């Protein structure tokens, strides 16, 4: 065996052949096909209230800037801090959109951004901004499209990936352009052996929606072809001829608008001819509504529920059907946060990581700075803690003497009642307390 | 019965034909009637 | 894993980063795919694994190479044996599984194939010649139109032929829906409930379909974890274990250190305790003199509710209190 | 590989087509039949009921303006405030209907009002007001039909969104008028994609509304 | 959508508005809404009593301000006291 | 291998000849495209042939679905629950299907052990008695010592017992003078919460005190 | 009936033939109709 050596001797091993990558063996969920399968299934009300919900769940936090920790309370880092701030509202767009494209990877398991800058020059240049200081910000990050992604660049043998072409031959007619790696940003649902496409969290539903929707379209045409109790005429063969007497087809002409005309009324009835033949005993007219014998052997709803249930456990979502018990929450600094909750916390943190890592260091390298340090972005709770809990664990704990209350501690009790961190100049007085 | 569109829109031209309160494809008409 | 370092000479190399102190780091930890890992070496006697090979013919196409047992860090699931390889947790679950996408696709083919009430016709032999006369062609045309075209409607109805032989007492035309007699004899949708039921057993984790009883928590440090954290703990302390005795150990000698000792890895809570008991046991325990507070007490109780340790310059003020 | 550069390389990629957006394949669900599809939607009990209770919780809501965070006392920032917050009930309609138009995007996903500018010379012009300082406010905020929306125009190679052109052929009897992005604001319910029309949430519940009505209709004639 | 709608107006309708009036401000004001529903009083109140009986909460002016806004009042009068003459 | 409902078709035997004119052989050809390919679909139908031989009163063609008689004799789904239970009870671990119930805990030192608990128990000591007399003994003989004694391996507790109850324990009996507060019980009690044991020289401070 | 494609969409051409609500493959037609 060869000896130990520092640097890289393999590879990823992953299956990419001719800019394509063939990780996924069933060809409706490969690149080509996978634009319109995962369409197909968002129809599904299940599957669009699954994903609609953890959508919603990420857009309702607010994030911020805020200096690097053991250096909180430097001056120069509160100024850098609050330059990153005003980067993020000085876009061509708000940043909330920004945040709204970023989630299309909940389908296609993946999202590509583009990164644009711009000199903060007033107004004299090709983008615009509020501030003259000359430095470098951020113009705009616009979204490049799924569908339109073709193939990716790799290294000598696959170790990274150093680019992206995307190809507008069909969108609405150079048609071909390429982007290197440094000039976007690549968010993953979930990264498991450097997948540049990551892994899309409708996968694990694509078999219970198939059976599902086939089901549910099999219920629908029995329903619709159900014929059991129309109305039936026998009448002697040469009633029905072209040539038949003029008594005949004025038969035949009340018959058909019976047929077309009878209706479950107060004046229903019929007077019909009435002829045994005296050597078979058999009426030669009738009137009679058609009969079935047997039952259908399956019943069709308890499979589609039973489906529907399978693809609301895929993504742990069974509380849009269940309500809101009282013992989950969808807090995550509360002690009883769920499943769903848990899950939309590693995808903040996924993104989260993303911004810091990727876009930050860029802009401090075009800046020309170096601070030893770098702002983190960091973002807020979903939904605010239990009150209740919160407020007998603080007095039964304070009461003893057992916890050392800081005015940290008040600023952090006044957030969850949304009161900023705390006024020193304007107290309760004396005139105004019985 | 009811099998031909052509059929049935010539039928409904017929005035001393009692009138039914709902017809199949009263669903899908966005002009109702 | 693969481990692959580098110097910390800022930028002038291969691999950058942020410091200039000229140390040894670690540049990454790439993943090696399991599909491609082929063979595993061992010693003169099978005592231990000393390497393995990856191959790399069939991923987009020297293709292979051979990575000895010091240049990677080696995770297992399950490790009884020693087998490299582990065990996964799959294998519990691989009989319900066989069994119930069988039966799944066994319904959905019934329920496919399912053919009671559709329409039939039933004419003379002599109506369905090729060289039959014009009027035969059009009623069997004007019939196929119709099994093509009925469905239940406001207008359904039908005028057919009616006849019946003088000899035979049989009608010689007929309309009807086919019929059934017996019905299935196993009711699969049980079946299905009972192996998902059992698959779900297997990685202890009913919570999904019962969802989250207040008997149970998912706090390692409260009195009432389930069995899924409990687990969870063990994988975590599997991997703390491994990064300590085969990272941390490699980067030590390579710096050329020797401090007879070495900092060790350790990880946090997956979800906070209960508060409310933790609060009525801390006054109970403390109102009677029991218990002796200490600064670590407070800053671990701080800990709790997301604060930082402790803050010992500014205090909540007179100014501010009623 | 091309080198790194600031400023755009690639484009949106949206599906346009002479002015018009394809992103939908369902011919139903496109411009000129969404107009019908999403009214005989809104026929349903259910989906009626959904729309109109999350249209009642906006219009709920009471708005005001404030000054900036980080100048909360500045008695200039406060008399800006005093300011736009006349701006609100000096117009030609109350506030409320104009918040009650801007919610017809609940279902066609979105929603264009234009932009209408007076001096406040108290009443010798066109438009009047209760102030005489002479400055800029707003006349009227008025909603453009969804149905007349005909064509969207962008950039040279589909960046943004320059214009939009409004037909009134049918519309009781120029017969075509065009708007510059600038004079009217855009409102999105969901804005994936860079879509100028949004998505309508009625897209999500189109399957089941088509399977009730059609079982129910069988059943009623049935029962009939 | 209400998030979606305060973002369009505040950068869509009042930048415009600036500009046509020719001002720079540095800041522009920003509009707000308000709540739908008030929360509930029962679990507020003991969470304030509890966490001000023991004095890690501090009280503040602005703290009565948003505490009368729960039950639709003014933040505050300090020339009108409830008086002695009045109470038993 | 349950059969019942598929479709069956019958024909006379002169049509299944090999020799058989081509109008028979395309009949039959199109008898095995319909029985392939026959689903429930809205447009199935059928149009059949139909003649009843005079002599004998039966058609000599049909189409039907095979039909059964009887059932099953026995209901296997209840077999297997029972059995399953059986094997559950074998190793006392019936927690897996009726979940973590409040009247039993997995602590040793908590006064609602389970039986599951309560084996793991016998299983340990087993593990610690064979450690002690086996390695360490060796250990000492090999390294030449003679101590009277040996350092015993011991286990920790599985889960930490309930806290209301010790608390509400502790001040009831520490209210009236009953039991002697030591440090040995200080340290104790800060286990249950992962503490250390005990620190006599960073005391919370007036400073940060109310 | 309707077990051969090629003879299914030779008979969809017929425009005197009623509409149906939903068809077989409804359920996986991509552009709809």
């Amino acid at each position: 065996l060869p000896p130990f050596r520092m640097g890289e001797v393999g590879s990823l091993g992953l299956k990419v052949k001719n800019g394509r990558i063939y990780e996924e063996p069933r060809q409706a969920l490969r690149f080509p096909e996978s634009i319109k399968t995962f369409q197909l299934m968002m129809r599904d009300p299940a599957v669009a209230a699954s994903v609609n919900i953890i959508k919603m769940f990420v857009r309702k936090v607010n994030w911020r800037f805020v200096p690097p920790k053991g250096k909180e309370q430097d001056p120069k880092m509160l100024e850098r801090a609050d330059f990153f701030n005003s980067l993020m509202d000085d876009m061509e767009h708000d940043w909330a959109d920004f945040i709204n494209s970023v989630m299309s990877f909940c389908t296609y398991g993946f999202c590509v951004n583009e990164k644009v800058y711009k000199k903060r020059q007033g107004k004299k240049g090709k983008y615009q901004s509020k501030f003259d200081d000359g430095l470098i910000g951020w113009a705009k990050l616009p979204i490049r499209n799924q569908s339109t992604l073709d193939k990716w660049y790799f290294d000598e043998d696959f170790r990274k990936v150093t680019g992206v072409r995307q190809n507008l031959r069909n969108v609405s007619h150079p048609l071909t352009r390429k982007l290197p790696r440094a000039k976007f940003m690549l968010f993953k649902y979930d990264d498991e052996y450097g997948n540049p496409e990551g892994r899309s969290p409708l996968l694990n539903a694509y078999v219970p929606w198939k059976y599902k929707v086939q089901i549910e379209e099999y219920e629908a045409v029995g329903v619709s072809r159900d014929l059991v109790g129309m109305p039936k005429i026998g009448l002697p063969p040469d009633y029905l001829d072209e040539n038949a007497e003029p008594e005949k087809k004025a038969f035949v002409q009340y018959c058909k608008t019976v047929v077309n005309d009878m209706i479950a009324n107060d004046r229903a009835g019929l007077i019909w001819p009435r002829y045994i033949d005296p050597d078979t005993k058999e009426d030669i007219f009738e009137f009679s509504l058609v009969s079935r014998q047997g039952a259908k052997a399956y019943d069709t709803g308890s499979i589609i529920d039973r489906y529907s249930k399978q693809i609301m456990m895929a993504f742990m979502s069974d509380v849009l059907a269940m309500g809101q018990s009282k013992y989950g929450s969808f807090s995550l600094a509360d002690s009883k946060t769920s499943l769903l909750a848990m899950s939309v916390d590693i995808l903040l943190k996924q993104i989260k990581n993303v911004i810091n890592r990727d876009l930050v260091a860029q802009t401090y390298a075009l800046n020309m700075w170096d601070d030893e340090e770098h702002v983190q972005i960091t973002y807020d709770d979903i939904e605010t803690p239990d009150l209740e809990a919160i407020g007998s664990y603080i007095q039964k704990t304070v009461a003893v003497g057992a916890l050392e209350v800081d005015k940290e501690l008040s600023n952090k009790l006044r957030e969850h009642i949304g009161l900023p961190p705390a006024d020193e100049s304007q107290p309760v007085s004396e005139k105004l307390s019985p | 019965g009811g099998i031909n569109q052509c059929d049935i829109d010539m039928r409904r031209q017929n005035p001393c034909s009692v009138k039914k309160y709902t017809e199949y494809g009263d669903a899908a008409r966005y002009e109702g009637r």
